[PDB]
């Protein structure tokens, strides 16, 4: 009946994300080494590439969905940041987690399609969008499986705002140089500001790992946003 | 032995109701079973009872103690009776009870301890019983209960507990043997929400709840590969 | 940049951990070297949080003389270093037949 | 009837000047009209009155409480008198 | 630069050690001239400890 939180475990989500990243990187490197001195695919690749860009009506639909669902994921991250860092929440009661489930399923499918459409798999693996896909979806799946929630690296969702300029360019909305530059600067600035604020919130609401989490500072996400804004402008109240 | 307190026939012992913001001087081996009531002893210096070779009962009643040194009890060696109740201690210094290996009895009633360190308590293998009556503490670490092997009875009257994971060990301890001696000794568990209320006696021992299993391998395999 | 940052942090650490000679070393302020590094980094960027700062005459004098010049060093170096790192040609690949 | 205090036959009344910072143990529904005198405790412990199901009055003599808990007053409910005289309460 | 720094520090010293006239010289701050020099140096570089 609306109980509290007790034992603290967080290596599950982080470990799952690190596996999903490094295992794939090692598989790609191993495939490359094996191909090195032997130590229809084009059709589907072209179809995926056409799907990614707004070339077809379904492509524009997918692009607009990516935009809207990235915004929704950022808002859901805000709402979850209002909650305690570590909590236990059953899947079937709160309506937030099903929405997050749908968002992460869509993002996983989009990542798979982008990987199919990618030219160089190794360089696609080391992409900001791919990285934030690696460190966000497996944690959500682990959280829904374990019926417990940890505010992990969920601030990386803000990094999904960088691709907004390319998204608008695909939809033939941005054509001029000045508007493209303005959108690029605004998106990059907002994304890095929000990501830094989220990282500070995560590191401050919890303590130092070697200090038994006894250095925790109660900072709301808005307070961390204010702190980062004050720091970036060399004011330093 | 103390000049202020008249010597007790037979084994020398301290006097009760002593009015003395000063510690009893002239301690020696012949002095045993010190009794201090309503005194004003602000702090215990290191090696406070070194003069007394062996002591049986120490009773610090109605004495305002706000700082106890880590080695304040170096001199005791083989103390058996010691009650720490109705005291002003904010927290126990680490390793304070390490020399108290022979301490048979100890009770913590009405101590305003925010949280007591298991390292400060020590093993205390020969502990008959303990109490947690009217103490300001609200969360008990599982290590605190796990360190003491031979603890038998724990008094929780007058100190309602907060329901949650912090309650899981204590009720499990209750599952080993019933703590309330009488039905009038039962206490209720407080909840963060005012809508819900429950007594700890009506609370099921080892009842299922969230995070029942702190760790497992079957889920560890899948969270490493999901 | 790194050498002067570390040297200034070390001097601040030495001055703060051992008080003024005329005060019989009673004005000392216990500061970890990492805290002094953080202080110098904050000062060089003209942020000035004020959570940590020098307190011992010699420390304040060194802070004044470091503000006279290390700030200009930081301002003229960090953007320049950032520009010297991002100088990459994007379309450097080869077509895949 | 409180353990230390005398048991008055018939209508139960707590002994005056108990000089006990903590509430007496062994509170029961038959016990009524508790008198807490010279309580050195800074705050009222929660569920302190839970032992006694119902009372008629509550008097504090030279008792200083800086704060109280909601669970402390849960055990009451049938009272018609409550006296907090010379207390050090600041917030409720 | 040196003249402006020293003169501003001296004015701050005179104003702070003395009080505010409408306050009967009661709102004072015992600031040393060296402390005022340090304060002007911190202010002039936009640090503001």
């Amino acid at each position: 009946p609306c109980d509290s939180r007790g034992q603290r475990m967080w290596w599950a989500f982080l470990a799952s994300s690190m596996v999903t990243f490094f295992g794939g990187l090692f598989i790609i490197l191993l495939w490359r080494t094996l191909k090195y001195l032997w130590t229809w695919m084009t059709s589907v690749k072209d179809w995926a590439g056409v799907m990614i860009s707004a070339q077809t009506l379904t492509g524009r639909v997918l692009v607009v969905l990516v935009f809207a669902l990235s915004i929704g994921a950022l808002v859901i991250y805000f709402i979850d940041s209002s909650n305690p860092i570590e909590s236990c929440q059953n899947f079937y009661k709160d309506f937030t987690l099903q929405i997050d489930m749908a968002f992460n399923v869509f993002f996983l499918l989009y990542f798979g399609l982008r990987f199919i459409a990618a030219n160089d798999k190794l360089w696609f693996w080391l992409e900001v969008n791919s990285v934030v896909d690696f460190f966000t979806v497996p944690p959500v799946f682990v959280s829904v499986y374990l019926n417990r929630s940890w505010l992990g690296l969920r601030f990386l969702r803000a990094l999904r705002l960088i691709q907004f300029s390319e998204i608008l360019q695909f939809l033939n909305i941005l054509k001029t140089s000045n508007s493209i530059k303005l959108v690029n600067l605004l998106s990059i600035f907002i994304s890095t500001w929000l990501t830094a604020a989220g990282f500070i919130h995560l590191v401050e609401n919890s303590g130092d790992p070697w200090e038994n989490f006894q250095n925790n500072q109660a900072l709301t996400y808005w307070e961390c946003v204010y702190l980062l804004m004050v720091t970036m402008s060399t004011v330093g109240y | 032995c103390p000049e202020v307190c008249t010597c007790v026939p037979g084994g020398l012992a301290s006097c009760s109701a002593l009015s003395l913001p000063a510690v009893p001087p002239g301690l020696s081996l012949r002095l045993r079973a010190l009794l201090l009531d309503h005194n004003r002893v602000r702090a215990l210096p290191p090696g406070a009872f070194a003069g007394a070779g062996a002591l049986q009962r120490l009773d610090l009643r109605e004495n305002g103690l706000h700082s106890v040194h880590v080695r304040a009890f170096w001199g005791l060696g083989a103390l058996q009776l010691l009650d720490l109740s109705a005291n002003q201690l904010e927290a126990l210094a680490p390793g304070t009870f390490a020399p108290l290996r022979a301490l048979r009895n100890l009770s913590l009633a009405g101590n305003r301890l925010a949280r007591l360190e298991p390292a400060a308590l020590g093993a205390l293998p020969l502990l008959r019983s303990l109490s947690l009556q009217d103490n300001e503490l609200a969360a008990l670490a599982p290590g605190l209960l796990g360190r003491l092997p031979a603890l038998d009875a724990l008094h929780l009257r007058g100190n309602p507990w907060g329901c949650g994971c912090a309650l899981r060990p204590l009720c499990a301890w209750l599952r080993r043997h019933p703590l309330p001696a009488s039905e009038a000794e039962t206490v209720l568990c407080v909840w963060p929400g005012r809508l819900t209320l429950s007594p700890l006696t009506a609370f099921s021992d080892a009842a299922f709840s969230h995070c029942a299993q702190p760790l497992a391998l079957r889920d560890l395999a899948v969270v490493y590969t999901l | 940049f790194i050498s002067t940052w570390l040297t200034a942090a070390g001097f601040i650490h030495l001055v703060e951990n051992s008080g003024d000679p005329w005060e019989n070393f009673q004005n000392n302020q216990a500061l970890t070297y990492w805290e002094c590094v953080y202080l110098l980094m904050v000062t060089m960027s003209t942020v000035g949080y004020g959570d940590v700062y020098a307190k011992t005459t010699l420390g304040r004098l060194f802070m004044v003389f470091f503000i006279l010049g290390g700030l200009a060093m930081f301002a003229s170096y960090v953007p320049e270093i950032i520009e010297l790192i991002g100088n990459r040609k994007k379309y450097g690949g080869s077509y895949s037949a």
